């Protein structure tokens, strides 16, 4: 057999990396998108659930934005996110043009770090690749249901 | 021919305009300002102006399009080293087209405050030769002088020009020290093709690199056959990098357009058109001279002995500054331009010119041996050398051969004692007489460098007459084979696996296999993996899974790393096409 | 049309689209008779090359001369000209007026590139120009290496020749290249290898005063000793043409004076017939017996009397050459002295 080697890390060109050029400052804008699954067909999709140009901004099933109002997150998304951001997977100066290359060397990382199984690459490359729709064609879906992937992809 | 500008199509809120640019402009920064009869001035925005090979009315203007894209435009070069009997090239990656390198670029440049003389591309090019090399000359740091063989895998490995370029203008990273002084012609030639100048990098074998205006060279050698101190203020380097820039000399007599080699002087610098160094007008620049008596001049060896007293030996003519190779256009392989450099050997016009340059400078055996040496020589393993020997005497003779091997820089500074071995022979009637000996590296008193070539020398002296026959060659050490396999052909966003191959031709197994693997393009900045050892009889052959991203022709490059040796490089290329629709 | 060169040589499209508009005539002759798509093929100006070539461009459209737009592009060099034509159709096996075909030219510029392409799109390795020329003889003489290692890559016959038997190291050591020299020599040749006229490669080097290739020639191994046709030897002919350090090496790496021609005649009766100094003291320095005779048993002094240079006579009575002795005809060194 050909043996899969282990991957190591050391950081000695890390240096080789560091560019000096300020940026500059620019204001934000935060879109949160999830998987559902619409009820007219069984298939999952990305919805947006809320945004953040001042304020957290939320959009309702029937489809229109409410009130700004003050964020308050919740005390097991802190644990998690301190949890999986200490041990997490970070990519700087990402030199691309299109999702796909992003997802590509996302899933390349993983493999090299041992994040997921080399078989489930497909399903998860072939969730990040469908259509993500905007809030004018809620109306035309007729009502969407949260939905989770499975490794049969049904 | 002059600034204008168009508005050719009107919208009820919009207009396009089209502005258009004069043929010799200043390059820098520069911003865009609408000023109306009424209004205060308002700024527009911020852009950049640089040199364009292709427009046919520029000074700076070259013909083909695919010596653009090779010498501008590329990315991807390859560096040749080793001795010209062997040449082993190295992949390199300049990185020109990076966000911050322009700006960089243009910073050194500001140090100047000759404003109106940044329109030339003369004054602007021998400036920043002469700012870069002063730079080398601040921020290169010399070798440690103590052995650190498990570093000695971090003080060698270069990874491409910009972390270089940024080290020296910051010092924030890894410094680069004297066993690699060459990289700066690269790096000029990265500036060059980050500001619009084609260029390219060639090499020198076999370069007389120290002083100039002299064209004899003197070397003294021990009695047992080494050199007695180490140094010199001429002597003949193993090989040397330069830069080419194809531009046109207005300033110059008419009929020397093209190719100049950009030269530093020790501070001054200045370029000189190849067919200048080719015919050998020395009054046209003041560093013509000493460049082209840089690449033809003699030299001689002396002998020590133990009283002091310096002695002329009769030895083979050695050539100097042969086989100037790059990296040929379209493809991965080396071509020679030695043609565009020197007449043929023996010519009457190279006679004549000859007799001209020394026409104006002049104003200002019974026995003997030769060798026969392999061209490379295995690491950890061994080869065959062979002297022959004929004498010109009806009577006998007796006399003593010295044999010497030891190590030396790439710049003439000597590295290490190896070896060495003294017998007496005695030839007879005028015949000839063959010696093969072996060479094995466990009859050796040291372990060699990590850049070394060995330098083996023949000292033959007769016991009657003193005077002596000598010879020398040099040998670099060749690395093990590394396989590629790899499909020609690939779809881009999709799977790729590639595999890597190596035999333990050494007698010894490996231990601490620690690989690389990179590429731009392929992989966003690096990957390692490690592996278990390898016996000396067996072999490793593995696979990584990759995909490519951007469509074109790319390289990938794999680095091996071990207890025996580090940074063993190797390099694969391929062409990625666009999914079909 | 005078100018429409004109703006084929400037790429102007709009006013040849004009042109081409009212016009219906595709190619017309200048005064030379080429047509416009020969200098956009020169100065690779491909727009207005690209609107020629969507109406009419013929591909084999040959002058008088025969000089195919594809030979002048593989003259000058470029890539994309000859992509371009050989995408809308080329006829590639053709001949000039000499018989050239583009791999000629391609072979004599140094363009690897193009003739990588070439063999790639099926174009014959062998062939003979008017002479029988291979492309290989003309890249060995305009000393490209690594193009010749491409045609050895591929395929090459090495030990050809041509109406003019001609290896390639023959034209390579009549050219002064010893690059090709070791290429050919590691990949294959025979220093036996002789030309019509019976001249080894040592010959040639003799002859052109190349060292380079002559040391790396001895050092393969060819032989000392060789017999020319007419009946001379190597250090003969650096003899007859007056190089001296060429002479050094040779009778330096074991050589003969003492030797014999078809007409016996040692190189120091033959080199007194020009009167080459230094040479014959080089000979003279070494082992070589002064006392002897040429075909009509003429002493050196005979054929030294006919110049009527002195010192080469005061040097060959260094070694006392007799004017005691005489030709068979009874002509003395003074009879001859006399006569000239």
């Amino acid at each position: 057999q050909m043996e899969e080697p282990a991957a190591h890390d050391t950081e000695a060109t890390a240096t080789d990396y560091h560019t000096t050029s300020h940026p500059g400052t620019h204001k934000v804008y935060v879109e949160l998108q999830e998987l559902v699954m619409d009820e007219k067909n069984q298939e999952l999709r990305w919805m947006e659930a809320a945004r953040w140009v001042q304020l957290e901004e939320n959009l309702g099933e029937n489809g229109a934005w409410g009130r700004p109002h003050l964020s308050h997150l919740t005390f097991w998304s802190l644990l998690e996110l301190r949890r999986v951001f200490t041990k997490g997977t970070v990519l700087l100066d990402l030199q691309e043009t299109s999702l796909a290359g992003v997802a590509n060397q996302l899933l390349d990382r993983f493999i090299f770090e041992d994040q997921i199984r080399p078989q489930d690459r497909e399903e998860l490359l072939r969730a990040l690749l469908l259509k993500h729709s905007h809030a004018g064609e809620l109306e035309a879906l007729g009502g969407v249901k949260p939905a989770v992937l499975t490794r049969s992809g049904d | 021919k002059w600034w204008s500008a168009v508005v050719e199509e009107r919208d009820a809120q919009s207009w396009t305009i089209s502005v258009t640019t004069p043929a010799d402009a200043v390059i820098g920064h520069y911003s865009l300002l609408l000023q109306v009869s009424g209004r205060k001035q308002l700024l527009l925005g911020q852009f950049t102006l640089l040199f364009n090979p292709w427009n046919r009315e520029d000074a700076v203007f070259l013909k083909n399009e695919a010596q653009r894209m090779e010498y501008l435009l590329n990315q991807n070069g390859l560096i040749y080293l080793g001795t010209a009997d062997c040449i082993q090239a190295e992949s390199w990656d300049f990185g020109q087209f990076e966000g911050d390198v322009i700006d960089l670029s243009l910073r050194l440049l500001s140090k100047d405050k000759q404003v109106e003389k940044w329109s030339q591309p003369v004054h602007v090019a021998r400036v920043l030769g002469a700012l870069l090399h002063f730079l080398k000359e601040q921020r290169v740091l010399p070798t440690p002088q103590t052995q650190a063989t498990q570093e000695g895998a971090l003080l060698n490995k270069r990874r491409g020009s910009v972390p270089i370029l940024r080290q020296w203008l910051t010092g924030r990273g890894r410094p680069v020290y004297d066993g690699q002084a060459w990289v700066l012609a690269a790096v000029a030639c990265t500036v060059l093709r980050c500001l619009g100048i084609p260029a390219r990098v060639v090499t020198t074998f076999a370069s007389a690199q120290g002083t100039g205006g002299r064209l004899l060279i003197d070397e003294y050698y021990n009695e047992e056959g080494l050199q007695n101190g180490e140094g010199q203020r001429g002597r003949i380097w193993i090989f040397q990098t330069s830069t080419e820039c194809w531009m046109t000399r207005p300033a110059l007599p008419q009929g020397y357009d093209g190719w100049q080699i950009l030269h530093p002087s020790a501070g001054s610098c200045d370029l000189v058109p190849v067919r200048a160094v080719k015919e050998g007008t020395l009054g046209l620049t003041p560093a013509v001279s000493d460049l082209f008596a840089a690449i033809n001049a003699s030299c001689v060896v002396w002998k020590c002995c133990e009283d002091g007293t310096l002695e002329l030996t009769d030895s083979n003519t050695k050539y100097v500054g042969n086989n100037i190779s790059t990296k040929g256009v379209g493809s991965d392989r080396c071509e020679d331009i030695t043609q565009n450099y020197k007449y043929p050997e023996g010519s009457l016009q190279e006679k004549e010119v000859l007799e001209r340059v020394e026409k104006e400078k002049m104003e200002r055996s019974p026995l003997y041996l030769l060798l026969k040496a392999p061209s490379s020589l295995p690491l950890r393993g061994d080869a065959q050398i062979s002297v022959t020997l004929v004498n010109h005497s009806e009577q006998e003779k007796a006399v003593q051969l010295a044999i010497g091997v030891q190590a030396v820089h790439y710049n003439g500074v000597l590295a290490a004692k190896l070896w060495r071995k003294k017998l007496h022979l005695t030839l007879s009637a005028n015949l000839e007489k063959i010696i093969t000996i072996g060479l094995f590296f466990s009859n050796f008193e040291r372990n060699p460098p990590e850049n070394t070539f060995l330098r083996l020398t023949a000292m033959a002296t007769h016991s009657e007459s003193n005077l002596s026959c000598f010879a020398q060659e040099d040998i670099a050490i060749c690395r093990p084979h590394l396989a590629i396999k790899m499909p020609e052909k690939a779809e881009q966003y999709q799977p790729l696996t590639a595999s890597v191959s190596l035999q333990n031709s050494l007698d010894a197994p490996m231990e601490d296999c620690v690989i690389s693997i990179l590429g731009r393009g392929l992989i966003h900045r690096e990957r390692s993996y490690r592996f278990r050892s390898v016996w000396p009889e067996n072999t490793m052959c593995a696979k990584f899974q990759f995909t490519p991203t951007h469509v074109g022709l790319q390289r990938l490059t794999v680095e091996v790393d071990c207890n025996m040796f580090q940074n063993l490089t190797n390099y694969k290329s391929v062409t990625v096409v666009a999914p079909e629709l | 049309l005078p100018a429409l060169h004109i703006a084929a040589r400037n790429d102007d499209t709009r006013t040849a689209a004009v042109l081409l508009q009212n016009d219906p005539n595709p190619d017309v002759l200048s005064k030379t008779g080429f047509t416009p798509l020969h200098i956009a093929a020169h100065y690779e100006n491909l727009n207005v090359a690209q609107l020629l070539l969507n109406r009419g461009a013929s591909v084999n459209f040959t002058p008088q001369n025969g000089i195919t737009p594809l030979h002048i592009a593989s003259r000058r060099g470029n890539v994309i000209m000859v992509r371009l034509l050989l995408d809308r159709g080329a006829q590639i096996e053709t001949k000039t007026k000499d018989e050239l075909t583009p791999l000629h030219c391609a072979a004599r510029n140094g363009h690897v590139r193009i003739s990588e392409i070439l063999l790639d799109h099926g174009a014959p390795i062998q062939a003979k120009t008017k002479n029988g020329l291979s492309p290989i003889h003309m890249a060995a003489q305009g000393d490209h290496l690594d193009c010749v290692r491409l045609l050895l890559q591929y395929d090459a016959e090495i030990d050809d020749i041509t109406l003019d038997h001609l290896t390639p190291l023959h034209v390579a050591a009549h050219c002064g290249h010893h690059r090709v020299a070791k290429v050919l020599l590691d990949k294959g040749a025979k220093p036996n290898s002789r030309a019509l006229n019976g001249f080894t490669p040592l010959h040639i080097a003799c002859k052109k005063n190349h060292v380079r290739v002559m040391e790396l020639l001895l050092k393969t191994g060819a032989s000392i000793d060789a017999v020319t046709e007419s009946g001379l030897t190597p250090l003969h002919v650096a003899s007859f043409m007056g190089h001296l350090p060429i002479v050094k090496n040779l009778l330096q790496r074991g050589a003969s004076p003492n030797v014999s021609n078809v007409k016996v005649e040692t190189p120091l009766h033959m080199a007194a017939r020009a009167g080459h100094t230094e040479v014959a003291k080089y000979l003279l320095q070494n082992k070589a017996k002064v006392n002897a005779k040429a075909k009509d048993d003429q002493t050196p002094l005979h054929c030294a009397a006919r110049i009527g240079h002195t010192n080469m006579v005061k040097l060959l009575l260094e070694n006392n050459a007799n004017p005691n002795l005489a030709t068979t005809a009874g002509h003395t060194p003074l009879h001859i002295a006399a006569r000239e």
